[PDB]
């Protein structure tokens, strides 16, 4: 079979008839409400397209149209951010003085007293200081004025409307068949070549011609108005050759493989730019050129209409071995017939990738004047770690939904999925053991330290001045990274990051990046991280492996993915569903990532960030107290939570007062979650009975009868408010501390 | 009992020490063909053409398995209780007819000849062996 | 909050794997339980969680009350 | 009245707060006009105007005027909602008309709702305000 | 300062009396 | 064991017997309804107590009730 | 001079009373006699 | 190229898998000749060897990590800690014995456990032996560490 385009013309007519029919998509919701449960079921089932239809082709058409709608709203968001940078911003004042103007969009309208939020953010401007780092991104793009931002935002609005029209079009006018979607080899070839490689090659073209000359003239310190417009680097080639002399040879050393001529603008410098604290733009251009060539080559692996290439089915069927039976026979049919299986894989690995992106962008700061902006460095790290954790829990949810709905025992017969099902007790009991071991020997060491320090016995602590736990392996790896330029990496000048070694790089008196030394407190907190991830993995993997059955409830897959219980019998069977494991794992994901971002914040403020003396002495923000206070719980209470929340609670009557308001409002939402978490719905339904009596008395009872929330909805609301309140608390705390001390 | 054990490579989900010490269960069925089903302990197995015999830890496992043997249109499944004395008793169906169908010779057990709002108060039955639901 | 938020059937399915691991491990095979390990019951868990909640409530406030007053006034 | 309530116009802390008044709106004299309006309230020793809610007519604007204003608007909203639910319980599918509003039924009701006290008193005296205790459901005692 | 040692030993020997009486009451309440 | 009772508001729709995951219930002949059958619970020693029977029962305020009681190996649903 | 009593009673109350109490109660709740 | 993971006893119905970790001839050699499972031993002989080894290793963490590990009394405090914990273990074994305990289980690795661990008297003989072995193993670890300077000095 060949990859080709077959399209149904006009499947679904465009009409507003069904907008007047709420819940037209489900056959049980189309009858209309009798209780208020109907209203919540309309939203829980709105995007559950397996419950809409049973046909995979219409499911796939719905998914492909809804993606264009989502791309439309994301492009509206991005063009909105660029429009605010165009109009309501101090971006042009920030370009002239990147070290003393604080980045601001979002002017606040003067009404009931709220114009106190328009702080003195510098550059002759009042507004809310932003921490999203858009200023640095537009700086690294080489944008020099507001008009280019207006052009970019108008083009983003056009592109968003174009996505929205494409979503109308591929559901109502020209909708693809089922076999158009199942050309996974064609889609992988096109994504790896065009969507990644051609995109990275065009971006390397922009970086070579627009971003690097303009940022090089900025680092020379010319002016914002004397730097020419970037089409005058294409028309007048002498402006390139004055900056980058490798352009004098033209395109002839590219085709004759004399690539060392291009070493002016395709460097391998390694470290950071000493003017901006960012990565070298020639390193970034060279990165995208290499990555583009690798992606274009990689997108030729898979067989399409011309015989050459691979069947992914034939690759997966050959990777069996003596331990794993049939190997990966059947996994191709799982991933080509189940959208939930694909969403599980892409959601898990996209979340893992965002956590990698967060770890990479603090230590190797890409953007000009990003590393000295400690507010942006804290906020984008924590933001992408939260996006990572949520997407990983989503991948676990959709793995369990695959296992309940789309799992076929005939396809998955003595393969690696069938073999992990058939020894799930061994996997889960060893993970149970691992989690208990990691808990005792991570947290119990903190409890030991608390008790020894409180009992007046600090010579018995696990610390650097007592019983030591040095991270010998991580120290060894950082030594190998410090010694890589000239040694294992001979064509690198400076190390990849200064986090491993190489010395303090100061920009504007502040530390951009310096070596992050690892000791007993760092040993302890990395095992806290290992513990909390393993427990989260225990909960989610247990919910995926036991989604269909356990020893307790054999026919669990008949009950569904999402169900409250199977009654008070068998001792009580509450929260056995895979959904309930996603529920319980969201809290441990929260626990883990809160400790990750707290580790980050206090390790950076204690041991990296700070002001550099003119001699060369580094004076950190919290003064190096991580080594002796991050080893007890009392230290993390006092010296981190009590000491650094001084700026969010003293923030009233100032420009940071919305952060104190969000701090208290988030504690409110957090505590308000616990009414839903700690209770059950029999109480609430019985209270609604007496309130419905008082309405029947005054003839105000509604025909849509009031019901308490379902057991699943009560759990969902409880975890949504718990996460919302806790994350917004840490958000307001981080913002109000790091906009004041850094 | 008679039957061939279905073809699968074993699991950690199967029979534990409860089987050799207090109770073990077994389900037998006859299949027109060899076909893949899902074990109650997790995993794919193949039933044989002809009679089968699969041991299970609990009675509920065999009722879930016989519930998915309705989907293959196999309705002659029998469940046996097996004690460590070797004593095998036939439990389901116990009458020979499935319990969904009315068969004669079946007597009422635990029927109350009243509606449920007509139970006595707990204080009316206090300090005696009887409960409010007992007759 | 563990006993108040996580409910029973999770823990019962987890204890079943711990029972498997104990009965399949060598030398630990030599001993086992006279009473079968089960998860706490639903009411029991409400009891234990509320007991924890209120003991922690009382001890946290009594530590703060005593210490904040007696560090200022003896 | 109680706990050092001087007038605002005589309180030195009020006069000290009025010099550093923040502007509420874009009007450059919102703070000055705010303290000139608040100068007739009673004032604690910290400078802030305290309100008196016991019902005396010297301080009717503190709580008595907003009470009448709220109770009128809240009775409007509640009486209009009661009238709409009673009007739709006869039109052959009541539950569908609660999520999809009949504007031709609701909008004359929200126009009519200005006279909810007279309508409520006529509803009360005619025995149409309440249902009987034998007519509406209860649970076993 | 405090009380003498003999008073402490007398208090302990006297506390043997409600200990024995509490043992007898707790065993009698059990049956 | 647990106790499973049946009251005379039964209409014999057989749904509790179909809902039962451990074969506690069965249908016996009767003359008290149009379907001419009741539920009966002879195997209450196999009752796990999961109350699927009460969920399946359609009569307003159930014709079948489970009264939870002394817990055994079968009623706790233990495979060990 | 009766402060030596604490070095008897606190280790008794911390180790000897728990071990004897738990040992009796373990053997009692597992016994099939009473 | 062939399968390495099997059901135990060629019956797939038990909660059992013969794996390389479970049923290697080297692993089955080692577990079956551990004194818990070695043929030809009385319950006293099993408890005595188990006790000797446990007292010997349990000397270590008390001596090198305890409160007195930097004092001159470090090794004797470690000996007293190991002997106290051996005595607590003996008390636990005697409570397990006198509770009329359940029988020891065969597994994939051990086809047949000894009859020592099937009754109350075999466990009581085991615990009586475990006490003696434990105190002896802790004492021999105490003398080999506290006199390790002299033993190196003899060379
Ligand atoms: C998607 C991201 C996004 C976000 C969060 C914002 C946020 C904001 N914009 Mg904005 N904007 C965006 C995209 C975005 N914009 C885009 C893409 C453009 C280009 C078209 C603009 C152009 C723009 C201008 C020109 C201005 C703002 C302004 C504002 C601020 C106040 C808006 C306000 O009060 O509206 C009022 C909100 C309403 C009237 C709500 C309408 C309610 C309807 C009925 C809801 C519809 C529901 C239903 C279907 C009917 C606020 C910070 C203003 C600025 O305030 O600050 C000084 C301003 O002047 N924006
Ligand atoms: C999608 C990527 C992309 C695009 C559109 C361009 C586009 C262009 N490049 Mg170019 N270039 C690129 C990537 C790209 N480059 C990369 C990756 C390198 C490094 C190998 C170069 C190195 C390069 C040199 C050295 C020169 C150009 C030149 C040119 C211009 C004329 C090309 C020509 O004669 O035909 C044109 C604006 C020429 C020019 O006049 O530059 C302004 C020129 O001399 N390019
Ligand atoms: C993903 C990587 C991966 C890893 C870590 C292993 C690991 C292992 N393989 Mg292996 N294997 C793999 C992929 C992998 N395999 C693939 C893709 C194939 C092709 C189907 C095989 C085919 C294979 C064979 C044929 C054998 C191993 C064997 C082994 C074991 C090594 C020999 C030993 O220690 O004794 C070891 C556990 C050997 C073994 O121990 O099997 C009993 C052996 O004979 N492997
Ligand atoms: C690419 C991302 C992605 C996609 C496409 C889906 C898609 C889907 N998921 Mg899913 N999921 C994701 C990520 C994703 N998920 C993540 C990250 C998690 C982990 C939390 C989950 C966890 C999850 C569960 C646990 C379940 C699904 C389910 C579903 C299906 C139906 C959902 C529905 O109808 O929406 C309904 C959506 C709503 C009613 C909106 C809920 C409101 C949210 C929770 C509040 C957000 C707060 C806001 C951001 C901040 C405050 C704003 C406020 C103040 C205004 C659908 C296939 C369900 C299913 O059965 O699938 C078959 C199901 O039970 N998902
Ligand atoms: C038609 C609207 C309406 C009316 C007249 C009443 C009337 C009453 N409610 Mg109420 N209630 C309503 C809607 C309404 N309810 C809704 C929608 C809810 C769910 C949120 C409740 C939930 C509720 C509770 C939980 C309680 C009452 C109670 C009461 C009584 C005391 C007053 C009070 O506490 O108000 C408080 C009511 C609220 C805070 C609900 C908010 C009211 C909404 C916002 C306005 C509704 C207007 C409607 C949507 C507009 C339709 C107009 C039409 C033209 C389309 C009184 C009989 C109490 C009682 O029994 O005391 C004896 C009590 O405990 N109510
Ligand atoms: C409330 C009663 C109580 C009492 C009186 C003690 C008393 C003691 N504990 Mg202990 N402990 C208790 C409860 C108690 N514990 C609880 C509930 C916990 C759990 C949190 C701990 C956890 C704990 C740890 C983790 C450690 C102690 C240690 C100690 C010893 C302090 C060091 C020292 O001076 O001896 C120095 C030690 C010696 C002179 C040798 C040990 C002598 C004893 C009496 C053994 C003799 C047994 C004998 C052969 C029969 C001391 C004997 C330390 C210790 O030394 O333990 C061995 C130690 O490491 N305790
Ligand atoms: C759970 C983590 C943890 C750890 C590792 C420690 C560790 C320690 N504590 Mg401590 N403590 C903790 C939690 C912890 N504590 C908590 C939660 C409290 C409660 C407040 C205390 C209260 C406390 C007190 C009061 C004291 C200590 C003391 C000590 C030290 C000596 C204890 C000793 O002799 O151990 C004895 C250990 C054993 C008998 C067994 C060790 C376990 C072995 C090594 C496991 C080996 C498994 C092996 C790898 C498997 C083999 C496989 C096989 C095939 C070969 C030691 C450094 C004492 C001290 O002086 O501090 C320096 C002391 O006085 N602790
Ligand atoms: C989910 C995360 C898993 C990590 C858990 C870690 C410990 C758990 C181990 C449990 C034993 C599982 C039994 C395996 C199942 C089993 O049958 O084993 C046999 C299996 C090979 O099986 P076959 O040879 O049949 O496989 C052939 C086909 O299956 C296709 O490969 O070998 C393993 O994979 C062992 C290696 C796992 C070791 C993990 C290495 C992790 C590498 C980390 C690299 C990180 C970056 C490092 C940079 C420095
Ligand atoms: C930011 C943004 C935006 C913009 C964007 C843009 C502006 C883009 C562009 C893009 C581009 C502009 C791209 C391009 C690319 C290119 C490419 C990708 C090319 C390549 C080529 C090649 C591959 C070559 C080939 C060859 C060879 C190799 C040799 C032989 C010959 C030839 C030449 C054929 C918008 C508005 C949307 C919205 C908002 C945001
Ligand atoms: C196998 C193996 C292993 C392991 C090892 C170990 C685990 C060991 C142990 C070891 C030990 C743990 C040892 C022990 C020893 C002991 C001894 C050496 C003892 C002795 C004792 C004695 C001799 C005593 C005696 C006595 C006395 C003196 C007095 C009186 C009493 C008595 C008689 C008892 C590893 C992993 C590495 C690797 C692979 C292989
Ligand atoms: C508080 C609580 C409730 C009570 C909450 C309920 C009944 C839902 C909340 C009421 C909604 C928000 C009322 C919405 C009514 C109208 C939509 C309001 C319209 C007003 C207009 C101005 C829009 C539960 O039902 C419940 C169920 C299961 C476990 C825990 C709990 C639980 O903790
Ligand atoms: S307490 Fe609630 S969730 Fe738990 S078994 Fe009962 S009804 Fe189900
Ligand atoms: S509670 Fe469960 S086992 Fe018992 S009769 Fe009802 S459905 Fe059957």
């Amino acid at each position: 079979k060949k990859a080709r385009v077959i399209v149904d013309k006009d499947p679904v007519p465009t009409s507003f008839e069904k907008w007047a029919q709420p819940g037209h998509f489900d056959r049980t919701l189309a009858r209309g409400p009798k209780t208020t449960t109907w209203i919540w079921n309309l939203h829980a089932l709105a995007h559950d397209f397996d419950t809409h239809t049973s046909d995979l082709e219409d499911i796939s058409r719905k998914i492909f149209a809804a993606h264009f709608g989502h791309l439309a709203v994301v492009t509206i968001w991005l063009s909105g951010m660029i429009f605010h940078g165009a109009k309501f911003s101090n971006y042009e004042a920030w370009l002239s003085d990147p070290l003393n103007v604080r980045p601001s969009a979002q002017v606040v309208w003067p009404i009931v007293g709220q114009d106190i939020l328009n702080g003195d953010v510098g550059g002759g401007f009042h507004g809310i200081q932003i921490t999203s780092g858009l200023f640095q991104v537009w700086r690294g793009w080489g944008i020099t004025n507001s008009f280019q931002l207006y052009c970019t935002a108008i083009g983003g609005l056009v592109l968003a409307g174009l996505f929205l029209f494409a979503g109308w079009f591929h559901y109502h006018k020209r909708a693809p068949k089922l076999e158009w979607f199942q050309n996974v080899e064609s889609m992988l070839n096109h994504h790896l070549q065009v969507l990644l490689g051609c995109g990275s090659l065009g971006w390397a073209g922009h970086l070579i011609h627009v971003s690097a000359p303009i940022n090089k003239l900025m680092d020379a310190g010319v002016a914002v108005k004397d730097i020419p417009l970037p089409h005058e680097f294409i028309l007048n080639k002498s402006l390139l050759i004055d900056l980058f002399p490798g352009f004098a040879a033209g395109l002839t050393p590219f085709f004759t493989l004399n690539w060392g001529q291009y070493a002016d603008f395709l460097t391998f410098k390694g470290g950071l730019n000493p003017v901006t604290g960012g990565l070298w733009m020639t390193d970034i251009a060279h990165h995208h050129l290499a990555i583009a060539v690798v992606f274009i080559i990689a997108g030729h692996q898979y067989r399409t209409n011309w015989g050459i290439g691979h069947s992914i089915k034939e690759i997966l069927e050959n990777h069996k071995g003596p331990f794993t039976g049939e190997g990966h026979k059947g996994l191709y049919e799982n991933l080509t017939t189940s959208w939930h299986a694909q969403l599980a894989t892409n959601l898990a690995f996209l979340g893992s990738l965002t956590i990698i992106i967060a770890h990479h962008m603090y230590a190797m700061p890409p953007y000009p004047y990003l590393a000295t902006d400690y507010a942006t460095q804290l906020c984008i790290f924590t933001h992408h770690i939260w996006i990572g954790g949520f997407l990983i829990v989503g991948g676990a949810a959709h793995a369990a939904i695959f296992m309940v709905r789309d799992y076929d025992p005939v396809v998955n017969q003595n393969n690696v999925l069938d073999r992990v099902i058939r020894h799930r007790d061994a996997i889960i009991s060893h993970l149970n053991w691992v989690c208990i071991f990691l808990g005792f020997h991570s947290f119990g060491l903190y409890i030991h330290n608390d008790t020894m320090r409180a009992l007046g016995r600090p010579q018995d602590m696990f610390s650097d001045t007592a019983i030591q736990l040095q991270p010998v392996f991580a120290q060894w790896v950082q030594n190998l990274h410090t010694l890589a330029p000239g040694g294992t990496a001979p064509n690198a000048l400076e190390p990849v990051s200064y986090a491993f070694g190489g010395g303090v790089l100061a920009v504007g008196g502040k530390v951009a990046m310096m070596p992050i030394a690892l000791g007993t407190a760092d040993f302890l907190i990395h095992h806290i991280h290992a513990f909390t991830i393993h427990v989260t993995v225990l909960i989610l993997l247990k919910g995926v492996l036991f989604a269909r059955s356990s020893r307790l409830i054999p026919d669990k897959a008949n009950l569904g993915f999402r169900f409250p219980c199977d009654g008070p019998g068998r001792g009580g069977t509450c929260q056995v569903s895979g959904w309930d494991h996603v529920f319980l794992g969201l809290f441990w994901m929260y626990n883990s990532l809160s400790i990750v971002i707290f580790h980050f914040s206090w390790k950076m403020q204690s041991d990296v960030w700070g002001t550099v003396d003119a001699a060369g002495n580094v004076s950190h923000i919290t003064g190096g107290n991580f080594a002796q206070s991050a080893i007890t719980i009392n230290g993390w209470l006092r010296d981190f939570l009590w000491a650094q929340a001084s700026q969010v609670i003293n923030s009233y009557g100032s420009a940071l007062s919305a952060y104190g308001l969000m701090f208290l409002g988030a504690h409110f939402v957090w505590a308000f979650s616990l009414m839903f978490l700690f209770s059950g719905r029999g109480y609430w339904q019985e209270l609604i009975e007496s309130i419905v009596w008082a309405h029947n008395k005054l003839k105000v009872a509604p025909a849509i009868q009031p019901r308490a929330l379902s057991i699943t909805q009560g759990r969902a609301v409880g975890v949504a408010h718990y996460l919302l309140g806790g994350i917004a608390t840490t958000w307001a705390f981080f913002h109000a501390h790091i906009l004041s001390v850094g | 009992l008679s039957g061939k054990t279905p073809l699968f490579a074993g699991s950690t989900g199967g029979l534990l020490t409860k089987a050799v010490e207090e109770e073990k269960y077994a389900i037998t069925w006859t299949s027109p063909k060899a076909q893949v089903f899902e074990l109650p302990t997790g995993g794919a197995a193949t039933m044989h053409e002809g009679e089968n015999l699969l041991y299970i830890a609990r009675k509920e496992y065999g009722i879930a398995l016989g519930g998915q043997l309705r989907k293959f249109k196999i309705t002659n499944y029998k469940i046996y209780r097996i004690l460590p004395s070797g004593e095998t008793t036939f439990i389901h169906p116990a009458d020979g007819v499935f319990p969904e169908k009315v068969n004669a010779g079946r007597e009422k057990v635990r029927f109350n000849a009243r509606s449920i709002g007509e139970n006595p108060n707990p204080s009316q039955v206090k300090f005696s062996g009887k409960a409010t639901y007992d007759a | 909050f563990m006993f108040l938020i996580s409910w029973r059937g999770y823990w019962q399915e987890l204890i079943e794997t711990l029972v498997w691991a104990h009965e399949r491990t060598p030398i630990a095979n030599l001993v086992r339980w006279k009473d079968k390990p089960v998860a706490l019951s639903i009411v029991q868990a409400r009891v234990v969680g509320l007991a924890h909640f209120t003991v922690g409530y009382v001890l946290t406030y009594a530590a703060f009350l005593i210490a904040s007053t007696a560090g200022k006034f003896g | 009245l109680g706990a050092d309530l001087t007038p605002c116009a005589e309180n030195p802390a009020f006069q000290a707060l009025a010099k550093n008044a923040r502007n509420t709106t874009a009007d450059p004299q919102s703070g000055q006009k705010r303290f000139e309006r608040y100068s007739q309230a009673l004032c604690g020793p910290e400078g802030y105007p305290h309100l008196i809610v016991d019902g005396r007519l010297d301080r009717a604007g503190d709580f008595l005027i907003p009470s009448i204003l709220f109770l009128y608007i809240a009775g409007w909203i509640g009486w209009v909602g009661r009238a709409y639910l009673q009007a739709i319980k006869k039109d052959s599918d009541t539950e569908q008309k609660e999520i999809q509003l009949d504007l031709g039924i609701a909008l004359p009701i929200i126009a009519t709702g200005f006279a909810w006290p007279a309508a409520a008193v006529k509803e009360l005296l005619s025995g149409e305000l309440t249902a009987k205790d034998s007519e509406i459901t209860v649970s076993p005692r | 300062s405090s009380i003498s040692d003999t008073q402490v030993y007398i208090a302990l020997v006297v506390a043997l009396i409600p200990g024995l009486l509490a043992w007898r009451l707790a065993t009698e309440l059990y049956k | 064991s647990h106790t499973v009772k049946i009251y005379d508001t039964c209409i014999g729709c057989t749904q509790c017997v179909r809902a039962c995951p451990t074969d506690v219930l069965e249908m016996v002949p009767w003359d008290g309804c149009k379907a001419a059958q009741v539920a009966s619970s002879p195997r209450t020693e196999d009752c796990v107590g999961c109350k699927r029977c009460e969920t399946a029962c359609p009569t307003d305020f159930l014709s079948i009730r489970v009264y939870l009681g002394a817990e055994t190996t079968r009623s706790m649903g233990l495979a060990y | 001079d009766a402060s030596f009593l604490s070095s008897i009673f606190v280790p008794v109350i911390g180790w000897v009373v728990p071990i004897a109490t738990f040992s009796f109660l373990f053997l009692y709740i597992e016994r099939e006699d009473v | 190229n062939r399968e390495v993971v099997f059901p135990a006893g060629r019956d797939p119905q038990w909660g059992n898998l013969e794996t390389p970790v479970n049923a290697s001839p080297l692993v089955k050699w080692f577990i079956n000749n551990l004194p818990a499972y070695r043929p030809g031993l009385t319950p006293f002989r099993r408890g005595l060897e188990v006790g000797m080894a446990h007292g010997y290793f349990l000397f270590g963490p008390f001596a090198k990590l305890g409160p007195l590990r930097d004092a001159a009394n470090a090794n004797l405090a470690g000996l007293l800690g190991a002997i106290g914990l051996v005595v607590l273990f003996t008390l636990a074994l005697s409570l397990y014995a006198n509770s009329n305990p359940p029988t020891a289980l065969a597994s994939v690795t051990v086809p047949n456990p000894p009859d020592a661990f099937q009754s109350k008297e075999g466990w009581n003989n085991f615990a009586s032996a475990f006490l003696i072995g434990g105190i002896g193993g802790a004492v021999v670890a105490y003398f080999l560490t506290s006199n390790l300077a002299l033993i190196q000095g003899l060379v």
